[PDB]
């Protein structure tokens, strides 16, 4: 029942810990690419991504007390947005361009319409200073929320979740105190926070929209979940 | 499902 | 340059908001219940159309909305008009379980929700957020709070001015808590609570805004031109 | 030239 049972300090130390790592693509600048390639190389990126997302959700406190199936409910309504509010974070140094991958940097000059959408989330995240240890909250969240509403008097699995996601909003708010905020400030920041999740969701959708206007097996099966 | 499998691994 | 919004105390932005709100409005008397597309999509083409010059007149009465140039205006209508309809469906469904009150005069079931495609999808979905809503006890002060920062912030990424009046109504979101006789946790629990079903409610507008077009480009019920400018305003 | 430009006017 651990979830349930940690400190605010302890839910940092834990999210910060079960951080997937950053990965590379096969970007070569010397090679020419048209729009299949430049596909080939994000599609290539986002299904090896996938596989260490599944790892790091099974080590988000209070998934894996889930059963199977809503854990497959989760991650298929959510793997997008998860992977662009990374790409989103990664990317808040690079104003004007997001880094897919630290050897693939791209401006909306080289799916503009979601790049667009992506740039402005990454310069609201830089704008107001957006704390790592506020980012894994907010990714956390996203993974147990997105599809919380989607799911046979099984209600309890998402009460167990709603419990979860109360913990890390006092976590949230935990963090901003600590930053000396003020109470206006932190509840003010907190709903800023979350605000931008709807905008999130807002990418996530009109991305998959879009591309039903080459995957991988994994890829085309997380797209059947959205269909 | 390939989800599935490496969720139970 | 100063914005009266930002004067306005918790209170009396509350009082402003109600006093804004448009009045629930009827369908066709006509008491044969809807069991096709075309009488669906009939009576709900309609009320949405009326809806629609209640909210845009509803959304002047927005404390803060008026400072907006008239470009910005538009475009925070045309981002979120739908979710609009959708919190108001949701709020006004409350006390009718497993039921959908579009108007007071058309209840509808899931039953009839299977009668086109894809539509029972989002009537789960409404459902869900409309149970949300009662379980949590959501109280039209806080509902008119809600819809608010749906408008100011659902175009908002597509700026200063709108994110110190959504900061205002965050405030007011607060007191209405404290007033209520919330402890702080539970006063911020809360209000994440509310704003994380916000993200499902621009989900629901997101799915229902495509069978919009689907629905036009299937050349169904005749479209008005205002709900077909709405409409195409969120085109690839 | 949309009729939303025109509603929101007064
Ligand atoms: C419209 C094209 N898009 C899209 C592509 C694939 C897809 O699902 C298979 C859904 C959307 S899209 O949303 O712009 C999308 C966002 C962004 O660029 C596209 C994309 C992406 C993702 C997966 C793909 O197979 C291809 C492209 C992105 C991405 C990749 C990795 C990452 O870590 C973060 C983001
Ligand atoms: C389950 C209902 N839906 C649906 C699809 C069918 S749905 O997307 O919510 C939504 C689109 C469609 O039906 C719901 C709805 C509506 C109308 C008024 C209102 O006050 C609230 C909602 C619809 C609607 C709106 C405008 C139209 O021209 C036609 C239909």
């Amino acid at each position: 029942s651990l979830a349930l049972s940690l400190t605010a300090d302890q839910m940092v130390s834990a999210l910060l810990d079960a951080e997937p790592p950053i990965l590379y693509s096969e970007y070569d600048p010397t090679r020419p690419f048209s729009e299949a390639s430049m596909m080939g190389l994000l599609t290539n990126l986002a299904d090896r991504e996938l596989v260490h997302m599944i790892n790091w959700a099974k080590r988000v406190p209070g998934f894996v007390d889930l059963t199977l199936h809503d854990q497959v409910h989760l991650l298929e309504c959510a793997w997008l947005e998860i992977l662009m509010i990374g790409l989103v974070w990664r990317s808040m140094e690079h104003p004007g361009k997001l880094l897919f991958a630290p050897n693939l940097l791209l401006d909306r000059n080289q799916m503009v319409e979601i790049f667009d959408m992506l740039l402005a989330t990454s310069s609201r995240f830089r704008m107001m200073n957006l704390q790592g240890e506020e980012f894994v909250c907010l990714k956390s969240i996203i993974l147990l929320n997105s599809g919380v509403y989607t799911f046979l008097k099984s209600l309890e699995e998402k009460d167990h979740i709603h419990r979860v996601l109360d913990k890390i909003t006092d976590t949230l708010i935990h963090l901003m105190a600590k930053a000396g905020l003020t109470l206006q400030q932190q509840h003010q920041r907190l709903a800023q926070l979350l605000l931008i999740l709807s905008h999130i969701r807002h990418m996530s959708n009109k991305g998959m929209e879009h591309l039903y206007s080459p995957l991988s097996d994994l890829l085309l099966e997380m797209l059947d979940a959205h269909r | 499902k390939i989800l599935h499998r490496l969720l139970q691994d």
